[PDB]
């Protein structure tokens, strides 16, 4: 697009260094639409941050905060490794880490269940020699509470008094978590009473920790009690709180109560992305059966049933190596509700991008049972993958899988994939002949002919045609040859091959006209050659047409008119003269 | 002639019933009269206007009188189509309005300025597509507007800016191009125009910064400009401008915004009540934070109660400003005013006052005044109207009152507080016991 | 030459040909399959033997291939 | 702090020795009520929006010198404009009072 207006002046000069804010939106918009930031997308923003080089403390802070619960697709450990890698990269780029930066790292650690000694991180802060703040101390208490260390938590709170820091609701929520995680439900209930005694009415976060506490132990009776209290109380109802309880039950290993808690889920203003994130997390946790229950409870897009709120589930199931039965079962349910017209095919695509033949074969065989038309184009990307792998037996297994399904590789399959992959075309056919898999190896021999014709080795083209005993197609050679001529053109070659032809000509009989069609071949060639290219082929064309006169195999008159018209467009007198002769 | 009366009286039902009866009799109804009937029907959506006595969703209904009458019309001029398109857009019939505009083009009929303004909103709301697509669609309507020799009015540009609010990330720079186009053409941006821009340039709810600096250019332009009512959204500017001044925490910018409000008759654009309270809440909160206490107290006297009645949170901000300024001799006055403004029983405010008074020791005179205010706050806790439901004595409040009595020398009164602690199960801090 | 857009990855040049053959004799169907992936970018070019075929391919607003409506432009 | 750093080590050692939970019941009365409990005042209202505010709620209030850079000499009124509508110098207005104001114009006024 004329340089895309210099990408709109390199994207308006990167928003005058505010691209980072612009990128914050693309991130935020993804959370609004999906609730998840695609790993790829984040890598782009991060890679763009390194590309830009100029980082901002807040901008680097965002990336760190993005590595926490905002990556439901990735496992907790992968999030931490990612976060660690970013932190290091940010430091290599000269990121001045303030209290905020280290605080965000604590949140990421806490969100990703990254177990660490609160003393070690405090020591990291001491090496930086940056005074910690309340949030740091509060999050360090949460770290000690996530591990159920009440004594440590109380000791940090004791120092908190020396610093004179206000106790926030987050502190009380963390206290509940610790006693719940330690199994002392009575103590966790005492926090609820002490909070009321201190005059701080328990918040819905504190109740979510209470709700989550019960889910960990599987005390559905208490879950129902605290639920009813929340319903009765002024406390609004957020599905992000509820959806989190299913995760607790799911993570706790009581999916029977999940169904009960899921039934409690009432579709509200905008919690699709949260359920979208939960479903992703469940498949990450290999709890696809529960994810399916939630997936079915989600509302189908009003405009189109075939909405992609199962695509993110299917794709992540494929990425997670969900059992073929499980994955296929999910696709079937999506196909039944019209949630996907082509669920399996889409899974086949991403599974093909993963470059796994075993899955592709099973999925492809499930495409035939579903009744969608199979095509070699389905196996085509997979063959590309193995071509890069250079696995002689691996690619052979693809052909066997295609036979099981009934697909047969045509010529285009070889020329595009099997022909380039194998070091030698003739050795490839020999290995393929050893297997006996190919319905016909002539298509392979012809495939090498195309490549050598396309490459312009017209000498090979002719010599090949002779040796081979099976029939070949001339018209296809003509179109491939005129391409080869543009690639490799030698006047001497055309004469040499013609003399070679006279020596040991095979077949002899041709349905293609001895001379009338030879003209058609020349006409098609001239038409393909660009005016500038034909101008360059001025001296040689004259000689070739003088050779035509001495041979006396004049071209057809009707085709002659065609050529002459092409030469008039070129406006070169030598070419027009060549036609007259 | 008798039907025209009902149209002037805005009797949607009587006019339709009479119009049908007129049509059944076979008497000729002038196109102008029928056009006036459509205007009345299209504007109100075939619903009786609210009378003295006898939101979500699309109000346009397929089986409406306007559609039936529209087809009945033997001759349909440009105005009949225009008012019908405008009615559909007004009533959220975006797809139906665009379809009617297509029919309008098929008849080779030039649309007026007002139809084009409504159509811009339709394209944005009707379909859901990327900004690039919507922007191309909007630009296409502008190109159609030029082809038909239709001159754009101020509303044409204000609707674009309002419509572009959805696409915050992508419309920022395009929105400036629209503003720059207005200045070249000669359409003078009203307050609504700038209101839409400053909103557009500060949409993200994430902690972002330096995107709101758009305002500085706008303020320099608007400095000392007497405004007249041009767009129905002119009243929303000041509230938005003051909200940005609070976010940027720039007191000098706030005084420039307020200065503009006071010039000439600009104060009349503050808007309805809830607009005025929000404006003054954000304005006064910024003064206490970013200005000297000596000037804050002057603004406090001038604005309250003449201008607005303070929210309980603004009284807390004022108390915090007095603390930072180390001017705690005024705290007793703040309590008196707080009670006069209906904050006698605000738990948050009562707790804050007591804590500040008891935080540190003060001289005998200041300690006595705090004891009297504490005794008054104590009386308010005793006479709570929440008592009907449940009377709560926050631990902190009880402790602060007892300490303030002890420090002032009213031991008799402090001794009584000990019974309350155990009564209410409130743990006294060591400081109270040590003292 | 008709410019087709929004072609589903499942639909190859052969499928484009048969659907566009009803409108005009397709001389050449050029579907550029993205390298390595083997899936076209969602766009293609259909050269009809006569301009009438190109016109007929533009008259129809709904070009459905593999259940996906493709966009055709002159 | 460094002294707190020494304390931290005592925290881990003591906890390892205790193994089981200590009898630190009453939670030290919030370490003798700690210091400040005003945080509730944000949550006493307990609105749904407020939860979202505290859900995303962290020390974002202090930005300090958040944007020291300024004065890029960029005036919005100067720059590329949309050239769709041609510039019109001046407008000639005819009163046309007789023309009956259309209901839409009356309601707009």
């Amino acid at each position: 697009k004329e340089k895309d207006i210099q990408e709109e002046s390199t994207f308006s000069s990167r928003k005058i260094s505010n691209q980072f804010d612009w990128a914050l939106m693309r991130l935020d918009l993804s959370v609004r639409r999906t609730g998840r930031i695609p790993k790829k997308l984040l890598q782009k923003v991060f890679n763009d941050t390194c590309r830009s080089g100029g980082l901002g403390g807040s901008h680097a802070l965002l990336l760190l905060r993005s590595c926490g619960s905002l990556l439901p697709e990735l496992k907790l450990e992968e999030r931490t490794e990612f976060a660690h890698r970013i932190w290091d990269t940010l430091q290599k780029l000269g990121a001045v880490y303030d209290v905020s930066h280290y605080n965000a790292l604590l949140k990421v650690y806490l969100q990703n269940e990254y177990k660490f000694s609160p003393t070690d991180f405090l020591a990291k802060m001491e090496e930086a020699n940056i005074q910690p703040n309340r949030v740091t101390y509060q999050r360090l208490i949460a770290s000690y509470c996530n591990v159920g260390d009440i004594e440590g938590a109380s000791k940090i709170l004791g120092f908190m008094k020396t610093k004179d820091l206000p106790v926030t609701e987050a502190v009380f929520s963390a206290l509940v978590t610790g006693h719940a995680r330690a199994g002392d439900m009575e103590n966790a209930e005492n926090i609820l009473t002490v909070m009321r005694d201190a005059g701080i009415e328990p918040g819905p976060d504190t109740y979510l920790a209470l709700l989550n506490a019960y889910a960990e132990k599987g005390d559905i009776d208490h879950v129902k009690q605290t639920l009813e209290k929340v319903e009765k109380s002024e406390l609004h109802l957020m599905d992000r709180d509820l959806l989190q309880i299913i995760f607790s039950f799911s993570k706790a290993g009581y999916p029977q109560y999940v169904s009960e808690i899921l039934e409690k889920v009432t579709c509200e203003r905008r919690y699709i992305p949260d359920a979208m994130n939960l479903i992703l997390l469940l498949v990450t946790e290999k709890l696809e059966d529960v994810a399916l229950q939630i997936l079915l409870a989600c509302p189908v897009s009003k405009e189109d049933g075939p909405s992609v709120f199962g695509s993110f589930f299917l794709q992540h199931c494929v990425t997670m190596n969900t059992p073929v039965e499980k994955l296929t079962d999910y696709c079937k349910k999506l196909k039944e509700v019209q949630m996907h017209s082509f669920p399996l095919q889409f899974t086949l695509h991403c599974a093909l991008l993963a470059n796994k033949t075993d899955l592709a074969k099973a999925l492809m065989k499930a495409v035939k049972e579903e009744g969608f038309p199979i095509r070699p184009h389905y196996f085509w990307p997979l063959l590309v993958g193995r071509r890069k792998e250079k696995n002689v037996q691996g690619i052979i297994e693809i052909l066997k899988g295609m036979q099981e399904l009934g697909v047969h590789p045509d010529q285009e399959t070889y020329t595009d994939y099997v022909i380039p992959c194998f070091d030698s075309v003739n050795s490839a056919r020999a290995i393929l002949q050893e297997n006996g898999c190919l319905s016909d190896s002539d298509m392979f021999s012809q495939a090498g002919l195309r490549s050598e014709a396309a490459n312009g080795n017209l000498d090979f083209v002719l010599s090949f045609l002779k040796s081979n005993t099976l029939p070949i197609s001339l018209q296809s050679i003509r179109s491939s040859l005129l391409l080869g001529f543009r690639r490799s053109m030698n006047i001497n070659l055309w004469s040499e091959i013609t003399e070679l032809l006279y020596k040991d000509g095979r077949y002899c009989q041709e349905p293609r006209g001895p001379t009338e069609a030879v003209g058609y071949f020349l006409y098609n060639l001239i038409d393909s050659m660009s005016d500038s290219e034909v101008q360059a082929k001025e001296e040689h064309l004259r000689q070739y047409f003088h050779q035509l006169e001495k041979m006396n195999v004049k071209i057809p008159e009707n085709i002659y008119r065609g050529i002459r018209n092409l030469l008039e467009s070129y406006h070169v007198p030598e070419l027009i003269k060549d036609a007259h002769l | 002639a008798a039907l025209k009366e009902r149209i002037e009286l805005r009797k949607v039902k009587a006019s339709v019933d009479m119009f049908d009866q007129l049509l059944q009799a076979g008497t000729t109804v002038s196109l102008e009269t029928t056009n006036s009937l459509l205007d009345l029907l299209c504007y109100y959506g075939d619903q009786e206007p609210s009378t003295d006595y006898h939101q979500f969703g699309v109000t346009w209904r397929a089986k409406n009188n306007a559609e039936r009458i529209f087809s009945l019309m033997p001759e349909k001029n440009e105005h009949s189509y225009c008012t019908m398109i405008r009615g559909m857009v007004k009533h959220r019939a975006y797809e139906q309005a665009l379809n009617l505009y297509t029919e309008l083009l098929n008849n080779r009929l030039h649309a007026d300025v007002y139809t084009f303004n409504a159509l811009i909103e339709a394209t944005v709301c009707a379909i859901n597509e990327k900004f690039e697509e919507k922007w191309s669609k909007i630009l296409e309507l502008l190109r159609h507007m030029v082809a038909q020799k239709v001159k754009p009015n101020l509303q044409t540009f204000n609707t674009i800016l309002k419509c572009l609010r959805r696409f915050h990330v992508f419309a920022r720079s395009p929105a400036l191009q629209v503003l720059r186009e207005m200045k070249a053409i000669g359409i003078e941006p009203s307050l609504a125009t700038y209101h839409h821009i400053i909103r557009l340039f500060d949409q993200p709810g994430d902690p972002l910064k330096r995107s709101s600096f758009i305002i500085y250019d706008i303020m320099n332009e608007l400095m000392g400009k007497r405004f007249s009512p041009k767009d129905p959204d002119d009243d929303k500017f000041f509230q938005s401008a003051m909200s940005i001044c609070s976010s940027l925490r720039d007191l000098e910018l706030a005084y420039q915004v307020h200065g503009l409000l006071k010039t000439g008759d600009n104060w009349k654009f503050i808007g309805p009540d809830q607009h005025r309270n929000f404006y003054y809440s954000k304005f006064f909160d910024l003064i206490c934070l970013m200005e000297q206490i000596d000037v804050t107290l002057k603004w406090y006297e001038d604005l309250i109660p003449s201008a607005y009645f303070p929210h309980s949170q603004t009284m807390i901000h004022l108390l915090q400003a007095l603390d930072v300024a180390n001017r705690l001799e005024v705290i007793p006055k703040i309590w008196k005013d707080s009670k006069e403004y209906g904050h006698t029983f605000r738990s948050d405010l009562r707790e804050e006052i007591l804590m500040l008074m008891a935080r540190d020791k003060h001289p005998p005179e200041l300690q006595v005044a705090f004891a009297d205010c504490a005794a008054d706050i104590k009386s308010a806790y005793e006479s709570q109207p929440i008592r009907q439901t449940a009377q709560d004595w926050p631990a902190t409040s009880l402790n602060c009152i007892a300490i303030l009595f002890l420090r002032a020398g009213r031991t008799q009164e402090a001794w009584k507080m000990l019974g309350l602690f155990r009564k209410h199960n409130k743990i006294p801090r060591s400081e109270l016991l040590n003292e | 030459v008709a410019f087709v857009r929004r072609i589903p990855w499942t639909a190859a040049s052969s499928q484009l040909k048969e659907h566009f053959a009803q409108f005009g004799h397709v001389r050449r169907c050029i579907l550029p399959f993205d390298k390595e992936t083997g899936f076209h970018r969602g766009l293609g070019w259909v050269q009809f033997s006569s301009e009438e075929g190109l016109r007929n391919a533009l008259q129809q607003e709904n070009h459905i291939i593999d259940g996906v409506k493709v966009q055709v432009h002159t | 702090s460094e002294l707190l750093s020494q304390l931290q080590q005592h925290e881990e050692e003591s906890r390892a020795q205790r193994d089981a939970k200590r009898p630190k019941i009453s939670f030290s009365n919030i370490i003798s009520d700690m210091k400040v409990a005003r945080s509730a005042t944000a949550r006493v209202r307990s609105r749904p929006e407020l939860r979202i505010q505290f859900d995303e709620g962290y020390d974002n209030y202090p930005g300090q010198e958040k944007t020291d850079d300024l004065k890029k000499r960029k005036n919005i009124f100067t720059g590329k404009r949309l050239n769709i509508f041609d510039m019109m110098a001046v407008t000639k207005e005819a009163p046309e009072t007789d023309t009956s104001p259309s209901l839409w114009d009356v309601e707009f006024a």
